């Protein structure tokens, strides 16, 4: 029943600029704290709250602030973003039985030296080995998605307009194939009598989580925004 | 030094 | 002068089998001690306590017992299966001279894989038909035992393998990807072995 | 001899004014250290005794956040204890609490505290085993059925037998000059006639250091409280601390009657007679 | 729902000797509630600069508080201490006996 929640769930930032984390729980607990995450280890405190009106510092302080405007709301403000502020904060409430602790989602955040080089992905469908279906009665539709920058998407497959989860297995993470360029890859298994099926519509959706209207974007070239991009195949004989 | 554990009623 | 310590990076197991996932610490006062479980995309939360009386349980499958003369609180449980699949934060609360707050280790990620009980290891080329000359390989269905190969070459790609699940009747197939850059590129060679 | 350290906390309910009122004083033996007051300008943890005063900037943040915590959760306490009563917003109220250790003369743990009062009575107490709860009423047994739940007695042997034991040590040391000094008494008597037939006998011990202090009367070689006055304990507000007993007893009978003083500065238990 | 009265305690720091710089203490103690009403006199007339100790209290939960002023005793000043409390109708005055 205890439940925290955060925004924004991912955000793009440059170096220099200002970012401000937000939390909201209504468990009624006094007690909420900030914790980064670093390449999927790690959890290490920023800084935490047990009252209303009042911050402390936490193992890892430096650079960032806190408020905590209410008993509901605390916020992480980072003003002046740097590169090492790259990473995944959770925020977290707990009552006086301050060793449960209640997370929220998470939020990823990726700090960069210029916005430049923010890049939507280009999604390719691979069709199903013909040799596959012949022998195994079964068709692997390979989703794959690649010169996106940075890592922050969802992918998704459609089958007939509805999302599909069994028989679906996307990389957990996604690949760094050039500095600024990442790739992700999913499998979609289907009965090869599926597959033959000229009715059945197969697509693989990618969401790009890219800059928001707030940033600034020089003309000539389209702004990164959020947006979702997708490759489609149907059935065939 | 104080307790750093807050129990309450 | 308080911290913990937990196995270093990724923990690889087969379904069936027992987890151990250790925990050791440094405690200035008697310890607390808590494990923490993230699933992926998923918030981290609490799995069981040190407490009482005298060491053992508590969640679920999952127990962990503390033995304070060698400072442990290693994870264990019987029988692993595949959506134990997660990361495991051993975590030390301290709370007697100073505020409460706990402490987390780095974490150990816990790979559980299935038992493949009909192995049958294929290679396929697969083609994106919008694109010209743009192609594909495809490692499937092989032994969860076996090493899936790493880039040697620029250009060239690998991902590490993932099992697919098709609630189909029990159908688990392991599986890598592989692409390129290069002008004729064969899909044989490149799922070799070292 | 034997030391303790003792944390002391106040929470009085106020109808008239927008906070409660929290006090928190700590003390070792009978020297006061520490204070917190949330009516206070400054709204940190201050110190009250010179060997504290060597303690650094991270001690005062440390038991500046603390206490700030003991007073929020003490101020929520009186909003709990009158719900599980069923009493009003109308009247005022207090939440008493005291928490410590004691040491022997080797420094090693004797006994820990952790007790509650509310409205005078006591509401809650941890046992001298350490593991258990004594709770008064059916309304203590809610907070006594949270605590256990949150395995509170285990963490609280964890701070009594640890950081409590450590941190008193660490002060005793400090402030070696003050706290482990040892005043003997100085005495003498007094006689006033109350009336033709009686006599008030005054038996007085000062300057002395620690408070502990055992005056009695006798009568003939034997014990004498039936007719005997006992004023509490009395500090003299230098360190040191003040107390007496008086017996009123019939004229022409004053060297018939013994004052005995017992305290630890004194080598041998004095006998004092009307001279 | 208890209610003590609080027992009153007028003394000086030190043997008092005229024309010597010395302390006046009340010490108020055996008190329940803790709100308190303590003055000390000089001729019948409150003493402006009069500092207390902070709230304690004792094992039975009954307060304690020890109020005190700088002060030079003579022949002819008489002084005094003066408290309320919710138990008292009216304000107890105990006057200091040195000759005790």
């Amino acid at each position: 029943e205890a439940a925290v929640t955060q925004s924004p769930r991912s955000k793009v930032a440059v170096t220099g600029g200002k970012v401000t984390l937000s939390c909201h729980q209504t468990n009624n607990h006094d007690y909420m704290y900030w914790y980064r995450q670093d390449t999927g280890h790690g959890l290490r405190l920023i800084h935490y709250s047990y009252v209303a009106d009042s911050t402390e510092k936490g193992d890892i302080p430096d650079g960032y602030k806190a408020s905590r405007p209410s008993q509901e709301n605390f916020s992480l403000i980072l003003e002046l973003a740097s590169l090492s502020q790259t990473a995944v904060y959770f925020c977290a409430s707990s009552d006086w039985v301050s060793y449960e602790q209640y997370f929220g989602p998470g939020t990823r955040l990726t700090v960069l030296e210029d916005l430049r080089n923010v890049t939507p992905p280009k999604v390719s469908l691979f069709e199903p080995s013909k040799a596959e279906i012949a022998n195994k009665q079964k068709a692997t539709l390979v989703c794959l998605a690649r010169g996106f920058f940075p890592d922050h998407v969802e992918l998704s497959w459609w089958v007939n307009g509805k999302e599909v989860h069994s028989g679906v297995s996307t990389d957990p993470q996604a690949y760094k194939e050039s500095n600024y360029s990442y790739a992700l890859s999913s499998r979609l298994r289907v009965s090869a009598t599926f597959w033959h099926n000229p009715r059945n519509h197969f697509r693989c959706q990618v969401q790009f989580h890219g800059l928001s209207e707030e940033d600034k974007w020089p003309e000539g070239s389209p702004k990164p925004v959020t947006q979702n991009i997708s490759a489609e195949a149907w059935g065939r004989a | 030094a104080l307790w750093g554990f807050f129990p309450v009623l | 002068m308080d911290s913990v310590t937990q196995t270093e990076g990724l923990v690889t197991l087969t379904e069936g089998l027992p987890v151990m996932l250790n925990c050791t610490y440094q405690s200035t006062y008697s310890p607390f001690l808590f494990w923490y479980v993230q699933h992926l995309n998923e918030a981290p939360k609490l799995l069981l306590k040190s407490f009482t009386d005298n060491k053992r349980p508590e969640h679920q499958g999952f127990h962990a017992t503390l033995h304070k003369s060698s400072s442990s609180f290693h994870l264990q449980k019987s029988s692993a299966q595949l959506s134990d699949s997660a990361l495991y934060y051993c975590a030390l609360f301290l709370a007697s001279s100073s505020f409460s707050k706990l402490v987390f280790g780095q974490g150990t990620s816990l790979s559980v894989v299935p038992n493949i009980q009909n192995p049958e290891p294929a290679v396929y080329q697969l083609k994106d038909p919008r694109s010209q000359d743009s192609t594909l390989c495809l490692f499937t269905d092989f032994d969860s035992q076996i090493n899936v190969p790493k880039t040697m070459e620029s250009g060239t790609f690998i991902t590490d393998k993932t099992v697919l699940d098709m609630k189909a009747m029990d159908s688990k197939s392991n599986g890598a990807i592989a692409w390129s850059n290069q002008t004729s590129f064969t899909c044989q060679d490149i799922f070799k072995e070292t | 001899g034997s030391h303790s350290m003792r944390y002391f906390f106040t929470s009085v309910s106020r109808p008239g004014r927008g906070e409660p009122r929290f006090i928190a004083v700590g003390y070792v033996d009978d020297t006061q250290f520490v204070r917190f007051d949330s009516d206070a300008a400054s709204q940190r943890m201050e110190p009250r005794a010179p060997w504290i005063e060597q303690e650094g900037p991270e001690y005062w943040d440390g038991e500046t956040r603390k206490v700030k915590a003991h007073s929020q959760t003490h101020r929520v306490d009186l909003g709990t204890l009158r719900g599980y009563y069923n009493q009003s917003e109308a009247g005022s109220h207090t939440v008493q609490r005291m928490y410590g250790c004691d040491v022997g003369s080797d420094w090693r743990f004797l006994r820990g505290y952790h007790q509650y009062a509310y409205d005078g009575k006591d509401y809650i107490a941890l046992k001298e085993d350490l593991r258990s709860w004594t709770a008064a009423d059916m309304a203590a047994q809610t907070t006594k059925h949270k605590w256990e739940a949150a395995h509170v007695a285990e963490q609280l042997r964890a701070y009594l037998e640890g950081a409590c034991v450590e941190w008193l040590r660490r002060y005793l040391e400090n402030g070696k000059e003050t706290l482990q000094r040892t005043d003997a008494p100085k005495t003498h008597m007094t006689h006033h006639a109350v009336s033709d037939h009686e006599a008030t006998l005054r038996c007085w011990a000062l300057s002395f250091y620690p408070a502990e202090i055992t005056l009695t009367w006798q009568r003939d070689g034997e014990d004498q409280t039936q007719d005997t006055e006992l004023v509490e304990t009395r500090p003299a507000g230098d360190g040191t601390f003040q107390k007496w007993a008086a017996v009123v007893v019939p004229s022409g009978q004053e060297q018939r009657y013994t004052c005995h003083v017992q305290h630890e500065g004194l080598p041998k238990p004095l006998t004092l007679r009307w001279e | 729902m208890i209610q003590r009265t609080p027992k009153i305690q007028v003394y000086s720091r030190h043997p008092a000797e005229n024309g010597k710089s010395n302390f006046l203490n009340c010490y108020v103690s055996g008190f329940h509630p803790s709100d308190i009403e303590v003055d000390l006199l000089k001729n019948g007339e409150r003493i402006e600069k009069v500092e207390h100790s902070d709230l304690s209290f004792s094992k039975d939960w009954s307060f304690y508080l020890l109020y005190y002023t700088e002060f030079t005793p003579t022949e002819k000043d008489e002084y005094a201490c003066r408290v309320n409390h919710v138990t008292l109708s009216q304000p107890k005055i105990v006057k200091w006996d040195r000759d005790m």
